[PDB]
This record gives structure tokens, C-alpha cells and sequence, in this order.
RNA sequence: AUCCCAGGCUGA
RNA sequence: GCUGUGAUGUUAAGGAGCAUAGGAAAUGCUACACACCUUAAUUGGUAAUGCAUUGAUAAAAAAAAAAAAAAAA
RNA sequence: UUUUAUGAUCCCAGGCUGGUUUAAUAAGUCAAAGUUUAGCCGGGAAG
RNA sequence: GGCGAGAAGGGAAGUGUGUUUCAAAGAA
RNA sequence: ACAGUUACCGUAGCUGUAGAUGAAUGCUAAUUAUAGAGUAUAUCUCCUAUGACACUGCAUAACAUAUAAAUGCUCCUUCCGCCAAAAAAAA
């Protein structure tokens, strides 16, 4: 049990335990891959819309493939999203995980 | 995400804690009519030796130190800080003050084999045979794992 | 290994004076707007990428519950691939596949001394 | 097997010692005795495969 | 050393060796793990990158990064390393785990302190449970007058 | 082909070992002045080397050649027996 | 006032040297080289042996005298050589018994390096020493240069400062030069079989030292 | 250079070109380089005098015939205006 | 040419 | 016995301080890391190195109980 | 006989190379040429 | 006695420096 | 890539505005946040909640990549780092 009444105390509290100033001692920053420098965030109203994640498919693709068992497989559209991925392609996914190779 | 820093930080400051007593409990005595000042006088510090003994209140307290406390010591240089930083780890490995190539070989010698020096048997023979096999003598050194097998 | 260390903690009505604030909201009070694109790159951003490839946070190690051991089966990896197209038409042919190597007149595989290209990988981008 | 799993530390712990040497010493002569082992036991699976 | 690898030994530089590089900002330091020559510069010329490492991380646990199949092939190559790097690669499994500093011998102290952590876990472990068996979100305990208390399990 | 050592050569030591010593006479670039401007204060700005045994001389200074060096190297000179 | 190297000198029984008009081979372009040769002047260390020590001794003739002479025989015990030692004994110290002892060196004593870590540790607390019986002697420049044979042995020093018990405890080699006989700390033991001839007693003491 | 200093050769007042009239406030000054520019002195009086150090810097005024530099107010022997807000 | 060599070999 | 002689020629291609010119071109450290040199050895050592001040010219300073993960719908 | 308007003869001035992110259907390598820890190189002398 | 030691060089050089494409074996 | 340049159209320059610097100058700040309420007076209102609603960039605060021009004078450099396994402390 400790009571901090002011900022000071908690400070103490929280303070890391001291080390010596030749190692590292702050951590490296996350970077993603997709926002490496700019962090765009909305700047403009509506600030609270909703926004959705699309990763474009296009066509893995060109030729014909063959059913599945009984699953067409082929495409059919353009518009898929890879974040939003459909039956067929999760079932595509998981049969290369299982081919013999 | 404050309350999540501050249960973090509570749970390691009561490991840091309850690890600071045991190893405080569990430190390893110093010889019979040795104390702080002896220890100086032995690793032979020299300057105000005395006044970090004064300072150093118990060996527990100095064996246990860390190096912000032994820079915090006022007269303490860097050198010195070094010479207690080994003597003390060395006292608590027990290769000091029995400093000796003799008393490392009596302290430290390793026991023997438990099948060293035993007459062979066909039993030993055929293992020997199998573990010769399994390991492909013409590669390597095949005898640093067949002695320890 | 945070369940393995749990520990049961004592909270009491002194020690949340600093876990509470003035403002009902949060929200950021600094734009992402960089005033020098390429100082920025050099000073936060170019000393802290020591590859070309862009790799992201690898999925969670799964160990069992009783033993802690690692589990056999384990999370596939997660690539990322930039603007999320994952294909090329034309790759180009890469050094890489035996890396610090090359063919002597001979016919065999050695060694090469080379200081490494650090933009190898991010052309193209990936 | 036998190198990555725990019986090289039991095999540098029973190494025995020669006078003039510290105990770390005469493990760390077994230890890089082991280790000659280990690297050419890479090279063998890196020039079959 | 075998043909192969002859270009890897420098005749002005050294040996190849595996080492670290700083890397990262004034403050904010990490290493990358490279196969270089003795004398190369620290931060300079080098052969290949094997990986990275980063002590201090946001999520409190050291990060070891390494390409195992190069760092196989050096070491089959017949790069040297230091205690740090040796330790390193034990830990990771690449090497054989190396004796500590003074030697697995000298090591009857830790172990009897090891075995003392190790029950008292378990002493609170038997606790733990002691108290799921009530489980008490919230409760009062006195000083002249009673407090609340609230039992968060971290 | 490149050479293993270059411009040193193996010679014996005084130790019954052997070690890797430059070439003699130096190999030096008469073209330029000497550097710095007061070397002459601290140094024979007309030193020579000479290879001498005996009563047989020889007259030997290093001279850079043309292009392409090759394993020969950039250095050359004349045989000159005094 | 600076301290510098001392000047360079020559040593006893050679001719003069010309010397050269700037320290070493890179003054002063490189200031931080220094040569394998430069004489150890500093406290705690040994001047390099025939190079540095034992050089010229000139004193003004109205000085001069006999005992001016024996100031090699007469060097202190800490740097006193096995030569210096050995001309001014029986036989020049040959069928005798010489062992270092190494505990009196400058350099373990004084300097600045003289305290420094040891991969050991602090001293807090009989052995068995090297010992040389000389069998060939040659002095090139008496008393401290010579040309010595010898049996090398192990042998048992014990309890009385120590003395020497069985000097041939291990037969090592039967005929090499001296170990550090260049300088050091030496103590020596004649022969069991010693003659009273060659070995002479002391002269009795009078009994009455009249001032 | 971003700005050059300069004594103060000649300060006299010119009469701008036309339709525009008036009396500029300017001065030839002899730069650090040696070379001698013409420069106006902007702002509502000054003190400046023959011998006069003067921090130069790049300012085209247009009145002025050939004038392409003006002077930097407050620093050197050039007091900042005043009565100004 | 004989100052040095903790460098060597030789002499019926 | 009485001057002297015995290798007795030592400081810039560097650093620091102070001035000159110029709009301007530079300051502190007890520095537990890496790397390197050395060794029989995590045997010993460093100031290359690493930290901090100013500079105002760059960032972070929003969101996830039990996790350190999670395009945070 | 050898060079020479594809610049001989013959002055002054300058070592070269790399650096990942990088908005706009301007990119799959930043796109004729702009860099920042670094890479390669840069005589000899105690006569 | 043994190893290491360039205040980490910009003082030379224009068809030069460097770059790109290659090549380099002891135990014969 | 937009605007302006004295009737209109075409040449043609010129003027302001972007970006990369971050080098000099002007004005300006700095030791970064001490402290922790209740009835904050009214109106309205079934997420009923000190909700609408309204001083806390206010915190474990942070503080970064490349550099070191020219002239003169004075002083300094001489015991560089490790190894005695450089025969040592020596069963």
C-alpha cells in the first residue's frame, strides 16, 4: 500500500530502476511497413467515419482452374478484398498448406 | 493504459523485491573474524578504505551492492570500484583468498567417470561396437561423444 | 510466462490518484504533418532500418499450457506486401539464392568479398 | 542431438582439469572441443545439401 | 582453409569473423549482426548481414533475429565470435551453450537459490489457489477504521 | 593472377623465424617535391640506396612503367653493374 | 624542470658512438611512435642488458681509487647479475648452486603499472626453484659478462629468507647457458663436498676490537 | 551570402524616377569584398554617417535607380526604427 | 677490417 | 688530487590556447554497451567509442484489462 | 615515321562511389545529373 | 623479450581517381 | 500551375505562389506544468450516468542523421596498450 498525493511520489514509484548510461536504454520504435514515415490519421470532417481495410486480390490467376471437390474455385470478380477473404480462397489457402510437395 | 503501466510496474516491483531479500538471506559468509575493513585491508583498496568499510555497513550490504551504489561511495574511484566488483565475485565463486593453481585443482577437480577405470566385458565390448556404428567413426572425432556415452 | 509469474496485488484507494484525469476524452493534440519529408527520413526513420524488406511482427509463439513447451503446431507466417499486391509479372533474377557467392572458371561454388548492398531488396519494392 | 541438448554442459562439467589452469579454462578447452565438432558438422550438411 | 572460402580471409583485414554493428540514433541503440574481417571498421565494411539484436524493446524481451542457415555457414566457414556472441547463439540454439564465467563447477550457490525460487513459486502458486477458492474482487481491511482493498490478479 | 603477398617479401629473422619486410631500395615518387615543405629540416633530402657487395655495385632506382602492370608490377629499372 | 630520457650512452668496453641529431625515425611528424630499442629509463623497469646497462664510468682522477672498480661486484643484492655474483666467488662459482628468487624485481615494486589487476586476485598468503650449477666459465668483460654452462635442475628450497636442500630433485638439462642471469635476484649454496682449501672459513673475530 | 558587412563611403537622399516623387534614404557602401554597392536605408529616419559599419542584405528597391541592396536595421552602427509597433 | 654478436662451423 | 671530454644536434604533416579576417564555421563527461588490442583464459586495457548542453530549422506527446500480439469496426 | 577537328601539341580548376521512405493511377528500382555515419584509393627518407 | 600502434591522412594524380563486368590453389 | 502585365490576338520576358535546404539575421519561450473538486447556481434530457457540457498538448514526458574553413603567434608531444605463459605467488 503506498498513497501518491502528488506527482512526485508516483514519479518515485514508477521510476525504472537506474542504469548505466552506455547501454541502450530507450526502446527502438515500431515501424509499419505501410506508414513508414507519415502516420496519415483524418485531418478533415467527418473525423469519425468509418474506414475499411481493402487489400486488392485482382487475379492470382489467369487460367482455368479446376473445382475443388465441388467448390468452383474460379473467379468471378475483380472487387474481392484479401482482408476480407471469401470461402473458396481460405479453402485454396489451406489446400497449399496441405499439398505434399 | 496508465492502470495497465502501474499493475506491470507493481507485480515487477514485488518480484525485484522478494528476489533482493533471498539473495540477501542466501549470501555467503565471509571467514571467521573477517569483517568490511578486513575485506579492504585483504583486496588491499588503500585510500579511505576505511571510510568505504564506513560506509559499507554490513557485508551483506557489500557483497550485495550494486555499481550505482559503489559510485554513489564518496572517495571511490573507478579502479577501485573495479578491484571489489572481482575480489567480491570471486570470494562468492570461492576461487578467493584460496587463489591458488593447488587449491583450484583440490576444490575443483572433476570426480571420475562413473564406468572409469572398470575392466572391460563382452557387454562393454558390444556397446562400445554399437555406439561405433551409430556414430560413423570415419567422421570426426567419434570418441568425444562415445567416452561420455 | 505472465500467468506463470501471476501474483495477487494489494490495490488500495491512495495508489489510483494518477490512474485518473481531468478530460473525459482522448484524442491526439499534434497533427502527422512532417515539416521536412527528407530530414525527417534521415534523422527518424533511415538509422533505424537496417534491411530493405519490409517485415512485420511475427505472429505469437504457442506453447503448450501444461509444460510450456513450444507446440508442434504452430501460427503460418504473416508477409506483407505493399498497396496488398502480391504478384509479379516479371520478377527479376536474383544473386541472393546463393548469397556472397559466385561460379570460378572452374565450375565450382566460392566465396565473395563484397560490402552489401543495402537497397538490394527494396528493388523493386516489395 | 548430443551438442545442442544437455549433455555437452554435463561433459564440460566432468572435463577433467590440468594444473595451472582455472576451472573455466579446462571447460571452456572442452567446450571449443565441441564446438570444432558442431562447425564441421555444418559443413558437411551445407555442401550436401 | 578450404579453397572455398579463401576469399573471405583478408590478407590487410583478418579473418572473417561474426560480430555487431551499432546501429540506431544517439539514445536508441541496437545491434546488426554482420560477418566482417578483424579489422574492419566496427560500423564499415562488412560481408554479409546475419541478423540483429535488440536488448532494450518496447516489449521488455530481447529480440535476436538471424538468418540460422548463414550463420551455419560461417560458423562451417570458420568465422570467429566473442563470449557475447557465443552466449548468444547458445542461447539460440545454433552452438553449444557456453560455460559462464567462471564455470559450471563454481556454481553451488545459484543453484541452491534457484531451488529456493522455484518452491517458493510454488508455496504461492498453493496460495493462489487458496484464494480462487473465494475469489473477492473487493475487500475491506482495517487500519480505527476499515479501508477497501481490491485484489487484482496480475 | 594476383599475388598472395603483394609487395612485401618473406625474408629470415633474426630469431631463426621469418617475417614479412617492404621492398629495397624504397619504391618513392621523385616526380613531387618532398612533403612536408620542411622535411629538409629533419631529414637528407638527397638520400640515396645503394647496393653494394663487395667491390660490385649496382645501380637500381625504382621507376613507375606503363600500363598494363600485370604481375610484373608498376616498378621497374635497369641492370647497371659497377 | 621535465622529466626526459636520459642521454644515450655506450657501454663499458666498446668504442664511442656518433649518435643521431633527433630522437627516433619519425621526429616529430609522428610523436606518439616509439621504438623497440629506446632505453627503459622509467621507474620500474630494466634497462635493456648491454645496450643500456653497465655503460661508461668516468669520474674526475683526483676521485679515482681502487674501489672505483668494483662497483659492478659491489651492485646491491635486487640488481646485482649471476655474473657480478659469480666472479668474486670459489672456482668463480662453479661446482656451486644458483637460484632466482624474482620476489625483489623493480617493476613488481615500483612504477605506476606496479599495482594493476591480476587475473588471480590480492596476496594474502618450502617450492621448488630452478637451480644452475655452472660448469664452463669465460668472462668477456669482468665482472658482468660472461659465457657460463651448467646442469639445470629442479631442486627444494625450504624453510631456514630459504635455503636450498636437495638441488637435484629432477635432472633437467646438463649443459645450457644461465636462466636471467641478464639481472635479477640470486643466491647461491656451495657444494656438499666443499674443501676447506677453496671454500675458506671465516677468520676468527678478535676478541677484544680495540677503537 | 546571406548578408555582408559594409562601411558607409556616402549617405545622401535621391529623387526616385518618375511618375513617383520624393527624397530616398540612401547610401554607397563599401562592402567587406571592397566592392562599392549602392544601398537604401529602409525605415523612418536614421543616424547613419560617412564611416558608418552597416549589415548588408538582399533587397531590391524599385524607386531607386540601380539600388539592389538594403540595410539590416538594428544591428551594427544602424539604430532600429523608432516609434514603431 | 676487426668494435660487437645469448650467431655459427672448422684445424690429426 | 686542481678546465672540460665521453651517443649528450629533441618538437610538426598533429593537438591546445590567444589573436587576425569573415555574415558564419563548434562544448562537457566516473564512458557497466559494441568493437578492437592483449592473454592460457568474459586475463587485463581504451575514448576510436558512447552519453549530455546548446542549437530553436526532425520526431513522439490518440485509441486494446488480465499480452509483449491485434490495419484498434 | 608517330599523333591530330572522334580535339593531337598544350595552360588553370576540381578524388570517385552508395544511402532503404519518398503522396499524384509520376512507377516494380525516385527515373539525364542534387546525400549524410560508409566503400575504394591517396610516395619515400636516422645514411 | 613478444604482439598491436597513421590525432584514422584529401599533401600526388584528367583521361587520372573511382565505377561496371570478370578472374585469382595449396598438399603441384 | 494558377493568377497579373491598361482595346483585341500572337511572340516575349517580368511579378507572386510549391518543394529541397537549415547557412546568417530579427522578435519571441524555456527549465514544463505546482495543485486536486463535489454542489461548479440555469435549461434540457428513459446510453440515468456529477449525460448534454465545455481550464489539464498535464506524462513512465520527450529532446534526432550527416559536418569542425583560412592567416599569425605561443605552448605541448619524451613513462603508448596488454602479456612475467616476458622461468611466476611455484601441492
Amino acid at each position: 500500500s503506498v498513497s501518491f498525493k502528488n506527482r512526485a511520489e508516483w514519479r518515485a514509484f514508477m521510476r525504472l530502476p537506474p542504469k548505466s548510461r552506455v547501454e541502450p536504454r530507450r526502446p527502438i520504435p515500431r515501424i509499419f511497413p505501410w506508414r513508414m514515415a507519415h502516420n496519415p490519421l483524418p485531418r478533415r470532417y467527418p473525423l469519425y467515419k468509418h474506414r475499411t481495410l481493402f487489400l486488392p486480390l485482382s487475379l492470382p490467376s489467369y487460367s482455368p482452374q479446376p473445382a475443388i471437390s465441388g467448390v468452383a474455385v474460379a473467379p468471378l470478380t475483380i472487387t474481392t478484398n484479401a482482408a476480407q477473404l471469401p470461402r473458396t480462397a481460405l479453402l485454396q489457402s489451406a489446400v497449399r498448406q496441405l499439398r505434399p510437395l | 493504459k496508465t492502470f495497465k503501466r502501474f499493475i506491470l510496474r507493481y507485480k515487477q516491483k514485488e518480484e525485484e523485491a522478494e528476489d533482493l531479500l533471498l539473495k540477501r538471506t542466501y549470501t555467503k559468509p565471509l571467514p571467521e573474524g573477517w569483517t568490511v575493513l578486513t575485506f579492504l585491508e585483504k583486496i588491499n583498496i588503500g585510500e579511505n578504505a576505511e571510510d568505504i568499510a564506513a560506509a559499507f555497513s554490513s557485508w551483506t550490504d557489500l557483497a550485495n551492492a550494486t555499481i550505482d551504489v559503489l559510485q554513489s561511495v564518496e572517495g571511490m574511484t573507478n579502479q577501485q570500484r573495479r578491484l571489489i566488483v572481482k575480489h567480491v565475485r570471486l570470494y562468492n565463486h570461492g576461487l578467493w583468498p584460496e587463489n591458488s593453481y593447488e587449491d583450484y585443482i583440490d576444490k575443483f577437480q572433476a570426480p571420475p567417470l562413473e564406468n572409469e577405470n572398470k575392466e572391460w566385458t563382452e557387454a562393454d565390448d558390444a556397446r562400445l561396437l554399437e555406439l561405433a556404428a551409430q556414430y560413423d567413426v570415419s567422421f570426426g572425432d567419434p570418441w568425444l561423444y562415445i567416452s561420455w556415452e | 510466462w505472465s500467468q506463470k509469474q501471476r501474483r495477487l496485488l494489494d490495490v488500495t484507494d491512495g495508489m489510483l490518484m494518477f490512474c485518473r484525469k481531468h478530460t473525459r476524452l482522448s484524442f491526439k493534440k499534434h497533427h502527422g504533418v512532417i515539416r521536412r519529408q527528407k530530414t525527417h527520413y534521415f534523422s527518424n526513420v533511415r538509422p533505424f532500418l537496417w534491411r530493405s524488406s519490409r517485415v512485420l511482427e511475427p505472429p505469437p509463439l504457442l506453447l503448450y499450457r501444461h509444460s510450456g513447451k513450444p507446440a508442434d503446431w504452430q501460427l503460418p507466417a504473416r508477409p506483407f506486401y505493399r498497396q496488398g499486391v502480391s504478384g509479379l509479372l516479371f520478377p527479376p533474377r536474383l544473386r541472393r539464392g546463393f548469397p556472397s557467392m559466385r561460379v570460378n572458371s572452374k565450375g565450382q561454388f566460392v566465396g565473395v568479398n563484397k560490402m552489401p548492398y543495402i537497397a538490394e531488396k527494396a528493388q523493386p519494392r516489395l | 542431438h548430443f551438442l545442442l541438448g544437455p549433455a555437452a554442459i554435463e561433459q564440460q562439467k566432468a572435463a577433467k582439469m590440468q594444473r595451472g589452469l582455472t576451472p573455466y579454462q579446462t571447460e571452456l578447452f572442452m567446450w571449443e572441443r565441441q564446438m570444432r565438432e558442431i562447425r564441421k558438422i555444418y559443413r558437411a550438411q551445407y555442401l550436401q545439401r | 582453409v578450404r579453397h572455398m572460402f579463401l576469399p573471405f580471409y583478408s590478407k590487410e583485414r583478418g579473418p572473417p569473423r561474426i560480430r555487431m554493428q551499432v546501429a540506431g540514433v544517439k539514445g536508441k541503440r541496437f545491434y546488426k549482426i554482420v560477418a566482417a574481417n578483424q579489422r574492419d571498421p566496427r560500423d564499415g565494411k562488412h560481408m554479409e548481414v546475419l541478423g540483429s539484436y535488440a536488448p532494450c524493446t518496447p516489449s521488455g524481451v530481447e529480440e535476436l533475429r538471424l538468418r540460422f542457415s548463414r550463420i551455419k555457414f560461417w560458423l562451417a566457414a570458420g568465422a570467429a565470435f566473442n563470449s557475447k556472441m557465443g552466449g548468444l547463439l547458445g542461447n539460440a540454439g545454433l552452438v553449444p551453450l557456453p560455460p559462464p564465467m567462471f564455470g559450471w563447477r563454481t556454481k553451488a550457490r545459484y543453484t541452491l537459490l534457484e531451488s529456493v525460487m522455484q518452491k517458493q513459486e510454488k508455496l504461492r502458486e498453493n496460495q493462489l489457489r487458496e484464494y480462487f477458492k473465494t475469489a473477492e474482487p473487493v475487500v475491506y481491511r482495517q487500519v480505527k477504521k476499515e479501508e477497501r482493498i481490491r485484489k487484482i490478479l496480475r | 593472377a594476383p599475388s598472395v603477398h603483394g609487395d612485401f617479401c618473406v625474408v629470415r629473422r633474426a630469431d631463426g623465424g621469418f617475417h614479412l619486410v617492404p621492398p629495397y631500395p624504397p619504391r618513392i615518387n621523385r616526380t613531387v617535391e618532398p612533403y612536408p615543405p620542411s622535411a629538409g629540416n629533419f631529414y637528407e633530402l638527397n638520400r640515396q640506396f645503394k647496393l653494394q657487395w663487395k667491390n660490385v655495385e649496382y645501380q637500381f632506382v625504382p621507376k613507375l612503367l606503363p600500363r598494363p602492370w600485370g604481375r610484373a608490377g608498376p616498378w621497374g629499372g635497369d641492370l647497371v653493374r659497377i | 624542470e621535465k622529466e626526459v630520457p636520459p642521454p644515450l650512452k655506450s657501454g663499458i668496453g666498446e668504442p664511442k658512438k656518433t649518435g643521431y641529431k633527433f630522437p627516433h625515425v619519425f621526429f616529430p611528424y609522428k610523436s606518439r611512435y616509439r621504438s623497440p630499442h629506446r632505453q627503459r629509463w622509467w621507474p620500474g623497469s630494466a634497462p635493456r642488458f648491454l645496450l643500456h646497462s653497465h655503460p661508461k664510468r668516468w669520474a674526475p682522477r683526483r676521485d679515482l681509487s681502487f674501489a672505483f672498480f668494483a662497483f659492478h661486484g659491489l651492485k646491491p643484492f635486487a640488481e646485482k647479475n649471476l655474473y657480478e655474483l659469480m666472479h668474486s666467488l670459489p672456482l668463480r662459482g662453479a661446482s656451486s648452486f644458483f637460484w632466482r628468487e624474482a620476489d625483489s624485481d623493480p617493476w613488481k615494486h615500483l612504477g605506476r603499472k606496479a599495482n594493476r589487476l591480476q587475473a588471480r586476485g590480492v596476496r594474502t598468503q618450502g617450492r621448488k626453484q630452478l637451480v644452475f650449477s655452472p660448469r664452463e666459465i669465460y668472462y668477456k668483460r669482468r665482472p658482468f659478462h660472461a659465457l657460463v654452462f651448467g646442469r639445470l635442475s629442479v631442486g627444494q628450497l625450504g624453510a631456514s629468507s630459504r635455503v636450498l636442500k636437495h638441488p637435484e630433485i629432477i635432472r633437467g638439462l646438463s649443459r645450457v647457458a644461465p636462466p636471467q642471469a641478464s639481472l635479477g635476484g640470486w643466491k647461491w649454496r656451495p657444494p656438499k663436498d666443499a674443501s676447506r682449501w677453496i671454500f675458506r672459513p671465516k677468520f676468527p673475530l678478535p676478541f677484544r676490537p680495540e677503537l | 551570402a546571406p548578408q555582408k558587412k559594409g562601411i558607409c563611403v556616402k549617405v545622401r537622399v535621391q529623387t526616385p524616377r518618375k511618375p513617383n516623387s520624393g527624397l530616398r534614404k540612401v547610401a554607397r557602401v563599401r562592402l567587406s569584398t571592397g566592392r562599392t554597392v549602392l544601398v537604401y536605408i529602409p525605415g523612418i529616419g536614421h543616424n547613419l554617417n560617412v564611416h558608418s559599419v552597416v549589415l548588408v542584405r538582399g533587397g531590391r528597391c524599385k524607386d531607386v535607380p540601380g539600388c539592389n541592396y538594403k540595410a539590416v536595421r538594428g544591428v551594427a552602427d544602424l539604430l532600429p526604427v523608432k516609434n514603431r509597433e
